[PDB]
DNA sequence: GGGTTTTCCTCGGA
RNA sequence: AUUGAAAGUUCUGUUUCGAAGAAAACCCGCCU
């Protein structure tokens, strides 16, 4: 599995809203609990959702599917991430619902052998026969630091005219976030079952789909996620990051604290020991400076590190 | 005929339980009306020698009483409960002064845990007549009114006190209403009654 | 794709720096991206002009509210549409007399609405001495973004399409004069 | 003599139970009306007895006599309460049945010094000469107050199971919580005191020796009344009581208080106490008083704390 | 006698079960009766059984009797707590069923010989010759603190699945909250002495010799209750518990402890545990109190800190 | 037995949920009893049920036990925690039922030979002849810390929508965030071991050979629970979450440590855990501590740094 | 212009 | 001092064992 954790610097953004009051367009807010030396508080920053990290990374895997030349399905060229979910999206695309429990391998198959997006970033089909997968890329809310006493984040409201009043939500703050994605999945069906034809052509392009995946990272490590970027184009800069490769379940730290980097490597140390492992490699991208440790590679850009995770 | 009126509470009930299954009297005859009043004068003697009760010479105290309240018959040795409730008692016979300071000085209507209470008293001169509207039991030989729809039949004792010795079986009618218990009125053309502060009273 | 960054030489907002000491929170004045693209807008209007690139009658004046109200479509005359399949000929019928709505996006928010996300992206100036970046789409100018049967017209904003990706590169003068990128 | 009402707050009890039907012990409960704007409602209340009373305040004096050194028969020293009542009773401990009437102090006087409870408790000796004596505390009914227009009383069933590793054990029990009140009449001076008429017998001068002490265990037993130790299912179900108010009247006259029932019972008992007083020559009358849910008073009584203290004065005077 | 009162804070629990209905399995909820200001009101509250608390006890005991050394009956090894009961106990344990009254003395020293559970947790026979022994333990049901006019205790419903592959499953738990008080008596003077009046009988000297073993035992036992460690669905409902208050009276005489409902209920009984040696004539008295909500508690009294350290002192002492 | 507590920092959760209205799914919450210098006070605060993280520590022990080399269930290497409870589960794997209670040993054996799920995590099976089997692992409700008066936790609801080319797609999620804190027990000298009374059955002895790598996978399992891989939602809501204080101890005696809801609750743990070994004559007594909070934690006690290396020394000792 | 879609709602011993 | 006097229906007992509300989704499209 890839595991990761990474910082941003985001200056005038207003990336996600929420519904609206009079003329005022609202930034989403969200509580936090956080710890001081006075004792526990709890405070409201503002936040970005992870939806739309997943919507932009299955939006640059379409493209990269259909520029590589795997099967894409005929709602997902559009992009419209409705999936094989209601009765319509399946009349429009052409599959046949499932019949009965027995049924249901095929019909994954099926559904995999036409949409990659169906298959990495799992689907849902609620009916007679419910089918489900869960995805393999796994994201979470976009939260301020934590840390110390004082939150560096900060909210207000922006007045515009036309030449016709209205008013805008802007925050600025210094977001972190994790991500996990399993590799060792994609193209295999999860429904347990019996042997289906068709699973050759999935063997055969298990490597395929497993390169596009890993390459659709880079959409979430540029920055190319959020909305309202006509004419609210954030400022975003890399900071630090660190991505783990195991071979066993494994969690980075949180980029809470300064010190996450040199904690992340002596548990991962410590949990290959720990759960009998063979694979454990790690990098880290640093550019603000603080301490990492000795004995793990650094690297200096993105692209270095998403051609390092395609190699190996 | 001089008499007095007393007005009396109740903690919980009394609990008379007929002589000769234990099933229980309605109201309280009047041998135990009359032993609460002689409790006054012969405490400390449980025998005397006549052997028998104490109270074997209060037997010329005619009196009698009456409920003010509502009150329910139970079965759990036959019981009444009337807790909180009030009864009245009009002695009508000694002088004043025994009467007044023995009435003042009632305690235990029945059973030792049939404790009753004492609120106020007053005193006064009687008067005898013999067409008059009445609430207290009475003999069974009464005459009543052309409606007879509310009246019990009991049976009780006259010369009992003597232990050993069986009571006289007399028979009594108490106007009252088997279930709840309470007491109508019911006036009397008899021979021997007499008038109480205002409260008629028969008795044969 | 054209991109880069611009660097020269009252409202205020909020920042998150970073010093030695750490990270801070300071308010700053800054210059929203709205006047920008409006002056951008009137720039590619007047070098539009110059040529045979068809102007909106109503954004001949330096009127940018494009077509989102029908009063502009009635002092235009354009039809509103009928159904979704209708939407691309709407596109065309609103690309054919235009070029700011087909660079610059456009809506029609009703019964059949019809969106198109701008080509060039702008954003916020904060001081560095000011500092901002862009993005222009160099690919997709005259490309209906709506999808759907081909519908008459196309052929036209073919051949318009070299002299209109030439504007749009031609219409940046206007923010340069007060590092560039292109694939 | 003494007497005394008291007030009671109890929860989560079963201190009486009766005949059990099935798998299910049931509660105690009598019958009450309450009287409402429609007509009368007939509803059930929990209930305690008088004997468990009596039993429980029996028990603490055989073992306050006991640890004092007074006679105590020999059936009683076991907490069977049988009391001198049949001939094998008699037999076991040793006394000659009383020959004829005039004889029968004889006897009783010599009852009275075997047994301390068969003076304070009494006994009632059955046969061809039979023999009588009034115990000298008097006990009423534990009873919900009937206060206002609702009762706060209430009765539950609860179901238990006993586990097992080899099923082949399922029962019910009753339990309540209601507000309990009940009063109490002692009449210490006629302790002692033989109460069959005749000739005084040889063997009094004991007894009047006897009298102080028998009197202050009388009163000492009162501790354990009125600090709550009595009932049964006291092992499994521990019931939690409490004391509210209290009004004890210390007299030379006969004289009761009147009931708990109402929300104002202090006050009047003291304006019938004098009124009682007056008309009947009194010179000793004093009122005890022990108020926590502050119900109005009024005047010319002693404000006490707690129940240690009462029994301390009831010893005193 | 060793006697006592304790307060509890518990949250998120279910320790105590009822019969379930549907899908919803029900906590157990029982009456009380409050005072507030404007008169008294009947409320329902979670409860917990005094049972559960005895088995805990009972079954910390068999541990503790078998880590020392002391016999252990057959039955009582494994945690069933039939004792002898039934034939079938007397059966697989070995001993005779008593012939008669005159018998019955011997059988219950039998009895205490084997099993420590029966000697100090009581035991019943019924047949021919019934055997009668109460438990020197008392307990009752754990009940909400009864202060002011608002209750601290809620009591709501969750909602569990279980997940399927193939869905062809749902459950609902009632959950509790309280402040939940307590009290208990533990009389160690009457530990291995027979409650049967009779005869002396063989076997008696090893009963007298394992006589400190069999109450320091007892008093080991308490832990458990006074640790927390009672109630049932502790797989998956671990319930969060911690100590507020505690008071625990040593005494040679009856007394009983004011209940944990109001706020001054420590420096009370210590006035009436003072009063009452007074009255009654006591040779030993002495209180420990463990206090962390910050009370008042008094003067001239024993503080402690943890509840092993009690333990301890009601060893040596 | 290994006992713990530890503490948790949740931010942006939704881990466990509850049945959803229109469009909002909700978070579980329950009620908590808070004391605060007013008094006591009911509050309502977000919760996670415990069953979720035995999921997650059954579904790692499944992983760890097939690449060991034990035996797993068949419809225990699918995640479907159904056990041998119904027929059609015994159908699938392949085991007969219990006749009667003689064979009930028997019919476990086979279970423990089978599957270590239903050794470790215990199992249940209803019918003619019940089997129960109790978990050797303890969990209980994730509570944020009733900690002061102001409990540091809060919850909202989310909007979210679906784009679409042609409307015709919105929803609302709970999010919350608090300061869980939860302990667990777990005890290992019942691993591989018949809890079922009766008499020896062949096969055991594969039992006695494998307890020790049993017993291994049972302790490494607990690196996914003191990890925080159990919470659902995890695709699109992954939780941040990190450790702030943990207390583990290894005895030989039952013991439970203080709850985290005090800052002070590790000192307490470690005096308590000391005197308790000297109260119940132990043998074994070990306390290990992680701190990052900078709470007091006291002096002569092992100090962490991280899980592994816990991990590492429960299994080496 | 959209403000939610299925799927299961306890099994047993006293 | 009353059909009154004397009388505890008391003793022993876990509703216990076990089970994720879980998978799918942009408030985004122009305004001095």
């Amino acid at each position: 599995m890839i595991s990761g954790s990474v910082r941003f610097l985001v200056n005038l953004e207003s990336l996600n809203g929420v519904e609206s009051i009079g003329n005022l367009t609202k930034h989403r807010t969200a509580p936090v609990v956080l710890k001081t030396s006075t004792g526990y508080l709890v405070r409201y920053v503002p936040v970005i959702s992870g939806e739309a990290l997943a919507h932009a990374y299955q939006a640059s895997l379409v493209d990269i599917a259909k520029k590589e030349g795997l099967p894409v399905g005929s709602l997902s060229s559009q992009y419209e991430f409705i999936k094989f979910s209601t009765d319509e999206a399946l009349k429009i695309e052409g599959i046949k619902e499932p019949k009965d429990y027995n049924d249901a391998r095929r019909f994954e198959v099926e559904v995999m052998l036409k949409d990659v997006i169906a298959d990495v970033g799992g689907f849902m089909y609620a009916g007679g026969a419910p089918v489900r997968r869960t995805s393999r890329i796994k994201l979470g809310y976009m939260i301020p630091a934590l840390r110390g006493d004082e939150i560096p984040a900060q909210l207000e409201a922006q007045f515009h005219v036309r030449f016709a009043i209205f008013n805008v939500e802007v925050s600025s703050a210094l977001y972190t976030f994790s991500f996990e994605l399993d590799e060792d999945l994609i193209a295999v069906p999860s429904t347990f079952g019996e042997k289906v034809k068709g699973e050759e052509e999935l063997e055969r392009q298990k490597a395929k789909r497993v390169k596009s995946a890993i390459k659709a990272l880079y959409s979430l490590l540029s920055g190319n996620f959020g909305g309202k970027r006509s004419r609210f184009l954030p400022s975003m800069k890399l900071m630090s990051l660190v991505v783990t490769k195991t071979d066993f379940p494994f969690m980075p730290e949180p980029a809470h604290d300064d010190d996450y980097i040199k904690t992340t490597i002596m548990r991962l140390g410590k949990a290959k020991g720990v759960l009998n492992g063979n694979l454990a490699k790690a990098y880290v991208i640093n550019n603000e400076g603080i301490e990492v440790g000795e004995g793990v590679t650094v690297l200096s850009t993105v692209e270095d590190l998403v051609v390092k995770l395609e190699e190996e | 005929m001089i008499y007095s009126k007393v007005f009396l509470k109740l903690h919980w009930g009394f609990s008379v339980v007929k002589p000769l299954a234990k099933p229980g009297f309605y109201l309280p005859p009047p041998t135990t009306l009359i032993g609460a009043l002689s409790y006054g004068k012969f405490r400390g003697v449980d025998n005397i020698n006549l052997y028998g009760s104490p109270a074997y010479n209060f037997r010329n105290i005619m009196a009698t009483a009456r409920l003010e309240s509502e009150g329910v018959y139970t079965e759990d040795t036959g019981k009444v409960y009337i807790p909180n409730g009030r009864l009245v008692v009009v002695y009508v016979t000694i002088s004043k002064e025994e009467l007044e300071k023995l009435c003042w000085s009632i305690t235990r209507i029945g059973c030792k845990e049939c404790l009753a209470s004492v609120e106020n008293v007053e005193v006064g001169e009687a008067k005898k007549v013999s067409r008059v509207k009445t609430r207290y039991y009475f003999r069974d030989t009464v005459k009543v009114v052309g409606r007879k729809e509310f009246l019990e039949y009991v049976t009780f004792w006259e010369n009992g006190y003597i232990w050993g010795k069986e009571g006289s079986p007399v028979r009594y009618i108490l106007p009252i209403t088997t279930y709840p218990l309470a007491s109508k009125e019911v006036e009397v053309e008899a021979k021997e009654a007499y008038e109480v502060g205002g409260e008629y009273v028969v008795f044969s | 794709m054209i991109s880069g960054s611009v660097r020269f030489l009252h409202r205020t907002a909020p920042v998150v720096l970073k010093t030695s000491t750490g990270y801070l929170v300071r308010y700053v004045p800054v210059i929203s991206g709205e006047a920008l693209a409006h002056a951008y807008q009137a720039s590619l209007v007047d070098i539009a002009k110059k040529e045979g690139l068809p102007v909106g009658s109503l954004s001949s004046q330096y009127e940018f509210i494009k077509f989102s109200t029908d009063e502009a479509l009635k002092i235009e005359g354009i039809k509103e549409p009928k159904d979704y399949n209708d939407a691309r000929r709407f596109e065309v019928e609103v690309m054919l007399k235009d070029v700011i709505a087909d660079v610059g996006g456009f809506m029609y928010a009703g019964g059949a609405p019809v969106r198109r996300t701008s080509r060039i992206k702008l954003g916020y100036m904060i001081p560095a001495l000011y500092t901002f970046s862009f993005e222009l789409d160099e690919d997709l100018i005259a490309v209906p973004s709506t999808f759907g049967e081909k519908v008459k017209g196309e052929e036209e904003l073919e051949r318009q399409k070299a002299k209109r990706v030439k504007s749009a590169i031609k219409a940046l003068y206007s923010l340069l004069s007060g590092v560039v990128t292109k694939t």
